[PDB]
RNA sequence: GAUGUUGGAUCAGGACACCCAAAUGGUGCAGCCGCUAUUAAAGGUUCGUUUGUUCAACGAUUAAAGUCCUACGUGAUCUGAGUUCAGACCGGAGCAAUCCAGGUCGGUUUCUAUCUAUUAUAAAUUUCUCCCAGUACGAAAGGACAAGAGAAAUGGGACCAACCUCACAAACGCGUCUCAGAGAUAAUUAAUGAUUUAAUCUUAACCUAAUUAACUCAUAAUAAAUCCAGCCCUAGAACAGGGCACA
RNA sequence: ACAUAAUCCCAAAAAA
């Protein structure tokens, strides 16, 4: 049961990996995705912004990318294996605390001198 | 339409009897069918 | 709530021994 | 031969069998023709259902009571008594 | 999106910016389900005039392959069903285009699209 | 048509159209036909299908059991279910099986037994409203309740009320088959299944 | 030597004098929508503001926002807003003790179930939008039946792969998936050859063409007893169910 | 044309 979802977990990676040559990001960076996805007339849809939360699980493994845009926040979620999604780009690399960037919700100045300290 | 009295309104209705029931039928007008 | 009537020896008897 | 019965009047759609079971609304009506259509075996036993007296004995002598829609009889290897009385 | 909720109004030309003593409210909501989403037409009351107006924001998407606005954005419109203001502000999302052309207007008034 | 499976787990799939489809997957360990029983009334032949884990053979213990495994010639099995075949051509004797008999795009039932809740209350179960939890109301909150009229004293039969939710047998219908692994014997079905994992379930051809 | 009298909440069931959905007749029914009457209770019959309402007025929808009975259903389930009795005022009546089938405020609602009864198998139900179409018809205005397709909704039976509440590997919707033939009869109503009664007639007879829900299934869930000490379980009150390579 | 399950006491029958 366990090790054949093991399988599953082994058999969706070696899919993906080899098609797509996508790096391996963490929460709290900064990064570009392209999506092919929506109906406009370009083909080519580039989102910029930093994932807040990342949490992996089979094939349907996700993240939540967030990004402040004319004034008002953005946040689109997308799945990491999503054959939708052309290619990712990660323009900067951060670490913070935690998995979980929800605190940045508030957006405080003392939390992003906190953010600015570590590495 | 429906009464418990059934007679002719004019010379043309013609009255038959169906399924138990007593019917009045005018092709004349369609306004003198009744029933019972 | 309260009981109506008082019990019978029987019923007693076949409550108290068989099912248990 | 029981679904070879032959009921007078217009009794044969008129006859309504009603069936009722404990939730609401449960309440079913078959007619004499379906129910001949489907079970007639049930029609002439429950003619013989009223006509015995109520409780123990009724279902005594109910189960020495069988029916049949066509002509099929094992029990006619043992040697049984025969007694003709039409209407 | 349900009654009593708050929304903003990012229609420059309709509904002015100026305020008044009552915040904007959701009265009704088209759709059978008294939830709203993007896509669905709602009836808003303003003080002084109760108007129509799509939804092209929320902040509690469904799938996880839709983005998440912050803030709850309408947009005002006719019983037509179309735009009566002449500029729209803040981003709006994609799907207003898989719906229907008729209404691609607010689309192609639209400054950006996620 | 129709085999005994065993449920794996559950997985998104994703189609070239770029449609997401929620699947589980029924995976399926063993399969033997036992014993062939015809029928006459019923216009329709009763076969064996059986699913075994072998390690079950020492501590269930049965004189019928062991027997019939043994008489038939049958390696120890976990599972012994009965499968209905109403066409007479397609009945065979006595075979081993796989996980093959399925083909894709296909709609299957799915026969297995549903979470056990164990006893629960009148909530969950009918999924009546109850009563507020505010304004004056006393220890009536998850209470179901009024029950029958003053006219009829007794309830009527069938009445809804708490007790033991889950446990029983359960079939699920218009479940597509997306997807079938021969090698190693998993069936891909789009639905939900009764039951946790690795519990036993039943595929079945569908009615359309 | 007591059947606790309104309303609301909760939980329903039934009646048909049918509001809506369905099948029709007539229409001063072109068409679309209406009016009137017949058949039909399977399902559904909304969310708010004012006031205790039984009401009523008003706001926004909806296919509709039906009526009545069940001790004007339901307080050994709840509510005390009304009212059924200890106070504080206005107004009226009375010399006074005090009242009024009048109006304003306040006023503890007791019980551990003995018996009867009860602690689910299933097959669905409703709507909107699009396509033929803007054709026939009509001066113009106006303007489908059928067939096909895509979306929801209520609800039945479910599930946790993602999202969500998640401090173990669990339970949930706010998340996801599914929902199906068929046969026969309704009361209307529309017919074919045709008598009694040279005509006529759907009916008397008889072979026969077609018509809502209920009423039923081609069927889907079910049942191999006869060891089970002891150790475990996503199973569980006990029990039952499952799994552990006994001496 | 009234509101829990039917028939105006079972089942049926016929028209001294
Ligand atoms: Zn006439």
């Amino acid at each position: 049961t366990n090790p054949l979802k093991f399988q599953i977990e082994r058999k969706d990676m070696l899919e993906r990996r080899k098609i797509l040559h996508i790096p391996e990001f963490y929460v709290g960076s900064i990064l570009r995705v392209t999506t092919a996805d929506p109906y406009a007339s370009a083909k080519t849809s580039q989102f910029l912004g930093i994932c807040i939360q990342r949490s992996g699980s089979g094939l349907g493994a996700t993240f939540i990318l967030r990004n402040t845009i004319e004034g008002q926040g953005v946040e689109i979620c997308f799945e990491l294996y999503n054959p939708r999604i052309q290619e990712i780009q990660v323009v900067k690399l951060e670490k913070r605390l935690d998995n979980s960037l929800l605190y940045l919700r508030d957006a405080l100045p003392e939390y992003s001198t906190f953010d600015v300290n570590m590495k | 339409k429906t009464k418990g009295v059934l007679k002719k309104r004019c010379r043309d209705c013609y009255l038959v009897k169906r399924r138990g029931r007593w019917f009045i039928y005018c092709k004349t007008n369609p306004k003198h069918k009744q029933r019972q | 709530a309260a009981p109506k009537n008082r019990r019978s020896i029987e019923v007693n008897r076949c409550r108290r021994r068989n099912p248990q | 031969n029981t679904r070879h019965i032959a009921f007078s009047g217009n009794k044969w759609e008129q006859k309504v069998y009603s069936s009722h079971t404990g939730y609401p609304g449960g309440f079913r009506q078959v007619t004499a023709a379906q129910l001949h259509q489907k079970d007639p075996v049930a029609i002439v036993k429950l003619a013989i259902y009223g006509m015995l007296p109520k409780n123990l004995h009724r279902r005594t002598m109910m189960q020495r009571l069988h029916l049949f829609p066509d002509e099929d009889i094992p029990e006619d290897i043992l040697k049984n008594l025969v007694e003709e009385l039409p209407q | 999106i349900q009654k009593m909720t708050r929304v903003r109004v990012v229609d420059n030309s309709a509904l002015g910016t100026t305020p008044y003593h009552r915040p904007p409210r959701c009265i009704h909501v088209y759709n059978k389900t008294g939830v709203g989403k993007v896509g669905d037409r709602i009836l808003l009351a303003i003080r002084g005039q109760k108007k129509k107006a799509l939804i092209v924001g929320h902040r509690m998407p469904g799938p996880r392959m839709t983005p998440r606005f912050d803030s709850n954005n309408v947009v005002l419109l006719e019983d037509n069903g179309n735009p009566v203001g002449t500029r729209i502000k803040t981003p709006i999302p994609s799907s207003l285009r898989q719906r229907e052309g008729e209404f691609s207007k607010v689309l192609a008034i639209a400054q950006n699209f996620v | 048509v129709g085999l005994i499976a065993l449920k794996l787990g559950m997985m998104p799939l994703w189609t070239k159209d770029g449609q997401k489809h929620v699947v589980t997957l029924l995976q399926v360990q063993d399969c033997h036909v036992l014993k062939y029983t015809p029928k006459e009334n019923h216009n329709g032949r009763m076969a064996a299908l059986t699913v075994g884990g072998k390690t079950v053979s020492h501590f269930h213990k049965s004189a019928s059991i062991l027997e019939f495994y043994q008489e038939l010639g049958l390696p120890p099995k976990q599972k012994v279910k009965i499968f209905n075949v109403t066409e007479n051509a397609v009945i065979k004797p006595g075979t081993p099986l796989y996980a093959a008999h399925f083909r894709p795009g296909q709609y299957v039932d799915v026969t297995a037994k549903t979470i056990g809740k164990g006893f629960q209350g009148v909530m969950r179960r009918w999924g009546f409203k109850g009563q507020p939890a505010t304004h004056g109301q006393t220890k009536t909150h998850r209470r179901p309740g009024a029950i029958s009229t003053g006219d009829v004293a007794r309830v009527w039969p069938g009445t809804k009320m708490p007790g033991q939710l889950g446990n029983i047998d359960r079939t699920a219908f218009g479940l597509k088959v997306w997807r079938i692994n021969t090698k190693h014997n998993i069936i891909y079905v789009n639905g939900s299944v009764p039951g946790h994992k690795n519990c036993l379930v039943k595929i079945k051809d569908s009615k359309l």
